[PDB]
């Protein structure tokens, strides 16, 4: 798994090529992979950690 | 460390996209300001880390403080230097500066020194020319130790890896933007490209299936597979080279 | 989108305020330190240039002792 | 180290003064 094969590279490309076309028709959801990387409660926690670092450094 | 960098299996400092429309992000250049800020801070720190160092019996007792910090001198080496018992590295440097003051090398021309009276006295040599390698070698001989008492009668790697892992997640969403963007730019010549390349990648992944254990031990490879045509046509070629 | 948009709009102001404030405090620590470095190198040169003359005094004094050992 | 080298320099300069006193012993030994 540390190496890649010619089988591994084509399977990585074809699975990634088929999922973007699976979004235009929207027969896949892909909502778990969106909001977990958005994570808007972390994004404000990122903001609140940025907000306190204004307050601590002033 | 080595003379070459150490290869690692986790990624090290992945790139940041620049084709991203920065009117929407407006933070790539400000994050770029942080990286050159950190590297200049890393430049000053690594420079500072480099620059912070740039019958009657006798009493014989082997003491606790037998140390080579103040090491004894031979009396010839003592009077050429001047000090009584300083150190061994100061003995080498004061000897080397004494030859450099007297200008004995040349006016090997630099290896051979002009042996003066004191230099012939401290080395017990009598040549006119002698290399400096053998001069400093006897300084390892001319120095004796001190005599005892005689009485007679991290987290930053995982932080970098997490930042390397999170930058890989940034490279995914930027590429996922631009494909649909260039599909919004051209829906024609990326779907015709898709319908060819996904067909081509379907061909490549389906190139390895007739090489299993019980797929070759049976005879549904050789017999009647002229529709296959792939093997059993090389027997006119492999026998012609003796491969059998 | 709206919870994402709320903390995507206020954040960039807090981003570029902090990074610019980081530029202030870091460069202030630089100009303090790069001028404290120059005051070292003077005393590093001044301690050497006297001890170099001290060692030249010590080697010339041993050569003056040679005159005091030939007259005995 | 800004304090250390001045602590070492003036000690060497005072050692130059006591060595200068040893020169005065060379001015009265003969």
């Amino acid at each position: 798994y540390n190496n890649v094969t010619l089988k591994n590279l084509t399977a990585f490309q074809l699975l990634s090529q088929r999922e973007n076309i699976c979004e235009l028709l929207n027969l896949v959801e892909s909502t778990e992979r969106h909001n977990s990387i958005i994570n808007p409660e972390r994004q404000r926690m990122s903001l609140e950690e940025m907000k306190k670092m204004l307050d601590a450094l002033k | 460390t080595q003379t070459n960098p150490v290869p690692v299996t986790y990624p090290t400092d992945a790139y940041i996209p620049t084709y991203l429309p920065d009117d929407k992000v407006s933070n790539l250049a400000d994050l770029k300001k942080l990286i050159e800020m950190d590297s200049r801070l890393d430049l000053y720190l690594t420079r500072r880390r480099l620059d912070t160092s740039i019958l009657r019996c006798s009493i014989t007792i082997q003491l606790r403080g037998v140390d080579g910090g103040k090491v004894q001198y031979s009396p010839n080496l003592a009077t050429l230097i001047g000090m009584q018992t300083g150190s061994v590295n100061d003995a080498v440097y004061s000897i080397y500066k004494y030859i450099l003051i007297n200008n004995l090398f040349v006016t090997p021309e630099l290896g051979e020194v002009k042996l003066d009276s004191l230099l012939q006295k401290v080395l017990d040599t009598n040549a006119a020319h002698l290399p400096l390698m053998n001069v400093v070698q006897t300084v390892n001989k001319l120095v004796s130790p001190l005599p005892p008492i005689i009485l007679d009668y991290a987290e930053d790697t995982a932080k970098l890896r997490e930042i390397t892992k999170l930058a890989l997640q940034l490279n995914s969403s930027a590429q996922k933007y631009q494909f649909f963007h260039e599909l919004s730019l051209h829906p024609r010549e990326t779907l015709t490209h898709y319908l060819w390349s996904s067909k081509q990648n379907e061909l490549v992944l389906q190139g390895d299936q007739y090489f299993n254990e019980d797929a070759a031990r049976t005879s549904d490879i050789y017999s009647n597979n002229n529709n296959d045509r792939s093997l059993m046509g090389n027997i006119s070629l492999l026998y012609s080279q003796g491969r059998l | 989108r709206e919870i994402s948009e709320k903390y995507i709009e206020e954040s960039q102001a807090i981003i570029q305020e902090l990074v610019k404030l980081t530029m202030e405090k870091l460069e202030s620590k630089f100009t303090k330190l790069c001028d404290l470095e120059t005051q070292l190198e003077m005393e590093k040169l001044k301690y050497v240039k006297e001890s170099e003359k001290m060692l030249n005094d010590r080697l010339s004094l041993s050569k003056q002792i040679l005159d005091l050992n030939k007259s005995l």
